[PDB]
């Protein structure tokens, strides 16, 4: 069966999946075959398979668009089989999903399904979703109809046909509109380590049911701020599907001095039901800063609530707590106690390489100008963390949208798509972004 | 140029204070075949129309249209928006004109508001008004707003030497949509340029095109921290984006907020921003953070 | 009935693939590739038995395939970098087809 286990993707494209040249040897399938893939509870997919060096022959790279389709996180398996009889389309009934087209009015075809297909051959299964980018947001479709049946590949000659009506999204059905690995850049050392940890406790509930070894209970994220603690930790929630909390320290310590600890109480209640569960505390220093940073019994009684409902997780419904924080010296020195944050990670700024990726990321949905050279752009934003660059990207994009804007373009009513899938962000919009 | 059948213009900030007056860049005049003194014919939102003298610019850009926020608020628009820019050479001096003070513009004052504000103001100017158009005189340390009633020469008429002018007793009632020129505005504020440049992009599309963001995927400023010494002028600036953007303004005072008990405080804080959502777009002002 | 667009247009050929196939010379002392074919005369897909072969092969092959072929112009492609096999002459092994999926375009 030569069934793969799921890793990471490494083109954008969600078509396609990769294996070793060493993998696809055994089983004959070529560089391009379309691949059937199939997995949890009655999910199918069609893709185009290619290969990679630096996968590992048991392991299959793809992205979360089939993974979703898949139903399956990172480290499960799956049954890679050729699929012989998928041939070429007549046509194809897709609707876009409301929550990803509130907003945007006009002819998703021109905009979207077209440059998507247009001489790709891309091949697609019944009720699959994919993902388009462009207009400055990312369109999500169902596939509701094909004609060959069960699957096949849109072809040059292939109808399609955007019927008058925006479907809903199945509450069994993820929004590739959440956060996950894809979505964070730079951090390769630290956000390999957390999956490490998390890997095990978040994945394989039942061992340590069954074993007496003692599993990470209390990661503690360091770093700057906008470096992305609360998106690597948002991330891992849904790439492992495990239930996620938030608990934001300025909330907490908004309420009186007993709704408070109340709180915090209710929280890991409400993790034990829902685990494997994830708790992240945001802004830790707020909640329990060191020793002497303390003014009032209140402001102790809290900390001490925290350190309590921390040593009273039992291995038993398995929950991880996260918290960030600027730096140790924040921190009172308790939460570090074997039991609490004894699992501490780093999360630096980015460097030149790291700055890109975070660039590529937050510009996946956006037209860039040929003129446009992110690389340059990487290079003069030394200390400059995630959140600058994400925010620098909305500059560009919003100086471009202001400059083609006056123009009258309808502008002022509900949208309308192609507009803003023409608009294109020069590197004349980073240039003034960055002089900002 | 194509598309903006040569008279559409977008509202631009005024360079002459004068309220008769606006302005075009020459070489948009020479397209339009207006002179250095025609008088145009402005038509504005809500079906409105304003009747105002044209000069060149050399500051003026192309596209954009200067006028002041007397003629701004008779057109029914703010800086950005677009009007039609038409020549007006039917426009004949007027015979008779009847304008009426508002109620809280003289409210305090007495006399003769004629010899004191509407004959130094029309004299020998020439200045062509519309009817239904209000206007702003300044002078004995405040400034009264008056509101033509009636032109005799029908809609629009240019207030000649030999034209009579009727300003019968009575004071009328300022209606809604009718704000008043009193409020404040980027006109007030002086010595920043560059930075009221920053902040009004910074809030023209959040504030101008709301749409425009429930269809993008971009995230505009929330935001935006004033700094500068006491009396700087900050406050005054929220104010003057909030109106000339016509955006809801709600105030939260430091002070105000730290003189009430602790949970009445947070309440006012959620209550703050809870009534600026309701009339979003908004602004809210937090003075002496 | 149908509409239009911006693209092109009975058992026998067991014979067609057939002599498709005798067509061929295989250099037992050469090293293979065999390659996966995507005839655009629909989901045609073929199997190959090549050993570093040049595109005219490829082409020729076609045309001893499906009769049609034989004067309809078409372009040979590598999909997803999606690369036009542009100059038809040069071998499988300087195009990187080993063990490919050339699917076929009519232009
Ligand atoms: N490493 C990163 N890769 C991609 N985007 C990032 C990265 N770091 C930060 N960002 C962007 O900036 C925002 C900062 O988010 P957040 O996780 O809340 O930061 P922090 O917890 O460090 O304050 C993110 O939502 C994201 O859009
Ligand atoms: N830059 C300015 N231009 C014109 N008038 C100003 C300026 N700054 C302050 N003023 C005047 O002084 C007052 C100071 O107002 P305010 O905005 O409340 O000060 P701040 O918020 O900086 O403490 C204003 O109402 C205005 O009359």
């Amino acid at each position: 069966p030569n069934r793969l286990i799921v890793d990471e993707a490494i083109n954008e494209d969600n078509s396609v999946v990769s294996l070793s040249q060493p993998k696809m040897d055994e089983l004959q399938l070529f560089r391009g075959d379309t691949v059937l893939l199939k997995g949890k509870k009655r999910r199918e997919a069609v893709c185009i398979v290619l290969s990679d060096d630096t996968c590992s022959d048991e392991k299959i790279r793809m992205n979360r668009v089939v993974r979703n389709n898949l139903r399956v996180r990172l480290g499960d398996v799956i049954s890679i089989q050729p699929c012989p009889d998928v041939k070429y389309g007549k046509r194809i009934h897709v609707l876009p999903i409301d929550d990803t087209v509130e907003g945007i009015t006009g002819n998703l075809f021109e905009v979207y399904l077209k440059p998507y297909f247009l001489e790709a051959y891309r091949p697609i299964r019944k009720g699959d979703i994919f993902l388009v980018r462009g207009g400055m947001r990312a369109v999500e479709f169902k596939v509701v109809e094909t004609d060959p049946s069960p699957y096949c590949i849109v072809a040059p000659d292939t109808v399609i046909h955007c019927e008058g009506e925006p479907i809903k999204r199945e509450d069994e059905e993820e929004s590739l509109n959440e956060v996950g690995y894809d979505d964070v850049g730079g951090c390769r050392k630290q956000l390999a380590q957390i999956k490490e940890m998390v890997e095990l406790p978040l994945r394989h509930p039942a061992l340590f049911k069954a074993i007496g070894v003692k599993p990470p209970r209390g990661i503690l994220l360091y770093g700057p701020p906008g470096t992305g603690k609360t998106l690597i930790a948002r991330a891992v929630a849904n790439e492992t599907g495990a239930f996620f909390f938030l608990i934001n320290g300025p909330e907490i310590m908004s309420k009186l001095a007993g709704e408070s600890e109340s709180n915090l109480r209710k929280a890991f209640e409400e993790a034990e039901k829902n685990a494997p569960a994830i708790i992240f505390i945001d802004e830790l220093d707020a909640i329990a800063p060191k020793r002497e940073k303390t003014h009032g019994e209140v402001e102790r009684r809290i900390v001490s609530q925290l350190l309590t409902l921390m040593d009273g997780l039992k291995q038993r419904a398995h929950v991880i707590v996260m918290a960030a924080t600027n730096r140790p010296n924040s921190i009172d020195p308790a939460l570090r106690r074997f039991g609490r944050f004894d699992r501490e990670v780093d999360i630096g700024i980015p460097d030149a390489t790291g700055r890109l990726e975070i660039l590529q990321i937050h510009t996946k949905n956006m037209k860039l100008a040929d003129d446009v050279d992110l690389e340059q752009v990487a290079n003069e934003t030394h200390g400059h963390v995630g959140a600058d660059l994400a925010a620098l990207c909305s500059e560009a994009a919003l100086q471009a949208i202001r400059k083609k804007m006056d123009l009258i373009d309808l502008e002022d009513e509900t949208i309308d798509a192609e507009v803003m899938n023409s608009l294109a962000v020069t590197m004349d919009d980073f240039r003034w972004a960055l002089s900002q | 140029k194509q598309k903006n059948r040569p008279n559409r213009l977008i509202v631009d900030e005024a360079i002459n204070e004068d309220n008769s007056v606006v302005s075009l860049s020459q070489p948009k005049m020479d397209e339009l075949q207006l002179f250095r003194g025609d008088t145009v014919l402005l038509k504005g939102k809500k079906r409105r129309e304003a009747v105002c003298i044209v000069l060149s610019d050399d500051t003026c850009s192309d596209e954009k249209i200067r006028m002041n926020r007397v003629v701004r608020n008779n057109l029914r628009v703010r800086l950005g928006d677009v009007i039609s820019i038409q020549p007006c050479p039917d426009v004949k001096y007027g015979k008779r004109i009847h304008v009426l003070p508002i109620d809280d513009t003289v409210e305090g004052i007495t006399g003769n508001l004629f010899e004191v504000y509407l004959k130094p103001y029309f004299l020998e100017a020439y200045r062509p008004i519309r009817k239904g158009d209000i206007f702003l005189v300044r002078g004995g340390m405040r400034a009264v707003e008056f509101k033509v009633v009636e032109t005799d020469p029908s809609p629009y008429c240019i207030v000649a030497p030999d034209t009579v002018i009727h300003c019968e007793g009575e004071p009328i009632k300022r209606e809604d949509e009718e704000e008043s020129l009193n409020e404040v505005g980027y006109d007030d504020v002086g010595g920043c340029r560059k930075q009221l440049a920053q902040i009004k992009e910074m809030v023209e599309l959040p504030l101008r095109h709301p749409a425009l963001f429930k269809a993008i995927g971009v995230k505009p400023p929330r935001g935006i921290l004033l700094y500068g010494p006491p009396g700087t002028g900050k406050t005054l600036i929220a104010r003057a984006v909030a109106n000339e953007t016509g955006a809801f303004f709600f105030l939260i005072n430091g002070p105000e907020i730290m003189s009430k008990l602790a949970g009445e405080s947070e309440s006012n804080l959620r209550k703050a921003f809870e009534e600026a959502e309701k009339n979003a777009p908004a602004i809210i002002f937090i003075d002496e953070l | 009935g149908q509409k239009l667009g911006s693209t092109a247009p009975p058992a026998q050929q067991a014979e067609n693939e057939a002599k498709a196939s005798s067509s061929i010379l295989i250099n037992e002392a050469e090293p293979t590739t065999n390659i996966q074919i995507r005839l655009a005369d629909g989901g045609r897909l073929v199997q190959k038995f090549n050993h570093s072969h040049r595109i005219s092969d490829i082409r020729l092959f076609i045309v001893d395939a499906r009769p049609a072929m034989a004067a309809t112009s078409f372009v040979l492609m590598t999909t997803f970098p999606n690369k036009e096999l542009a100059d038809e002459n040069q071998t499988l092994k300087e195009a990187n087809l080993l063990n490919a999926v050339i699917v076929q375009r009519l232009t």
